[PDB]
């Protein structure tokens, strides 16, 4: 009936302080579809955060990417927050440009 | 193209 | 070899909303080309690959009429389950669907595909010799039975062997060299401190398509295989996909490690080391 989302969080392309970039939020492996993901930036909510349409696999379980334009910097702080049904807390996963 | 399925469940 | 086209249907009960949400995506070779969505402002089949741009206007219309029956077939059936689970209106509940055909390395049907799920779950599913079904558990058996007495296999065994092939053969040819199309890896190693002595170098592969990549660690009669770190391969987002393959590393001994990648795009597969 329910299953855990996975969560990655990841620039487009390898991030460079000062350069424009894209921020990736990418979570697999849920249900039900309904979700709610946020991004933040230093602990503020992101607005303007693009989500994709819906799809599921072969396992009926869903996938989407949230991602919104993002500008690396030595010292700010970035993450995605999703909520859902499955988990009684909201997950909050951390961006690491190592990773 | 789609399928339109049959009988319900 | 093979290819194939594919149908993924959702609906979505939603609590008092007289109706749910209803959604369809089709594949050909796991690529998505169409797309019908109930919460659109106007809600069509809409297309979503280049090659399904030339389709005229009769097309759309037919396939969007189709989809208002699979609306009405999904509100009810879903209605119906709740039945079958004893679960009230004002919830939430997800029907699922995917169906659709393989052809072969010889252009013949290799098999079709008509699966059903409940909840995330398998409910019901038409079996290979498409005239009989296996069902998930007690409750699919009302389906069963009822499908079995109307004969409902029939109907999609005509689809599967008909229709479907014959629109996959059309498509692949307005798109046969859109969908072999490789984009090559593109890789580099980081290096990051770890602790005492240790260091981390992870190899990425970024910019490829499609996903489907290997990526491993050598120092030389390549060994450990074990403690590799990994990371499930990741849509980029602009079509592109990404991953990478890290170890942890005594220091100074830096250049004994080599990663190596693996994907249809390569011209040759790809050899690299830290720095």
């Amino acid at each position: 009936i329910q299953k855990t989302p996975q969560i990655q969080v990841y620039s487009r392309h390898p991030p460079e302080n000062g350069k424009p970039n894209i921020l990736n939020c990418y979570v697999t492996q849920f249900h039900p579809p309904h979700i709610e993901i946020q991004m933040l930036k230093n602990g503020k909510k992101i607005p303007k955060v693009e989500m994709s349409d819906m799809s599921f696999s072969k396992d009926w379980s869903f996938y989407i990417l949230a991602h919104t334009e993002f500008t690396p910097t030595e010292t700010d702080t970035y993450a995605c927050r999703v909520k859902h049904d499955s988990m009684a807390e909201p997950k909050t996963v951390y961006w690491d440009r190592d990773m | 193209a789609s399928n339109e399925n049959a009988e319900t469940m | 070899g093979p290819h194939s086209m594919r149908y993924f249907e959702t609906a979505v009960s939603r609590p008092g909303l007289e109706e749910p949400r209803y959604i369809s995506v089709g594949y050909v070779d796991n690529k998505e080309f169409v797309r019908f969505d109930s919460d659109a402002e106007n809600p069509r089949y809409e297309p979503r690959a280049p090659w399904m741009e030339q389709e005229g206007p009769e097309y759309w219309e037919r396939e969007t009429q189709k989809a208002k029956g699979q609306e009405q077939w999904f509100r009810v059936s879903l209605r119906n389950l709740l039945g079958y689970y004893n679960q009230s209106a004002g919830g939430s509940h997800t029907l699922q669907q995917m169906s659709g055909c393989d052809l072969g390395s010889d252009w013949r049907l290799l098999r079709g595909y008509l699966q059903f799920a409940y909840e995330g779950r398998d409910y019901i599913a038409l079996n290979e010799d498409l005239k009989t079904w296996t069902a998930a558990d007690m409750a699919a058996q009302i389906t069963r039975r009822k499908w079995e007495q109307s004969g409902a296999a029939e109907h999609y065994k005509a689809y599967l062997e008909g229709e479907c092939v014959e629109w996959l053969h059309r498509y692949l040819k307005n798109g046969n060299a859109t969908l072999l199309r490789t984009d090559s890896p593109k890789a580099h190693v980081t290096h990051h401190p770890r602790s005492k002595g240790e260091v981390t170098l992870r190899c990425w592969a970024l910019g490829f398509y499609p996903a489907d990549i290997t990526l491993t660690w050598q120092l030389n009669g390549e060994e450990l295989t074990q403690d590799m770190e990994l990371v499930e391969t990741r849509p980029a987002g602009d079509g592109t996909f990404q991953k990478w393959a890290s170890v942890v590393v005594p220091l100074g001994k830096e250049q004994n490690y080599t990663c190596r990648v693996y994907h249809e795009g390569l011209p040759e597969p790809l050899t690299l080391r830290w720095e």
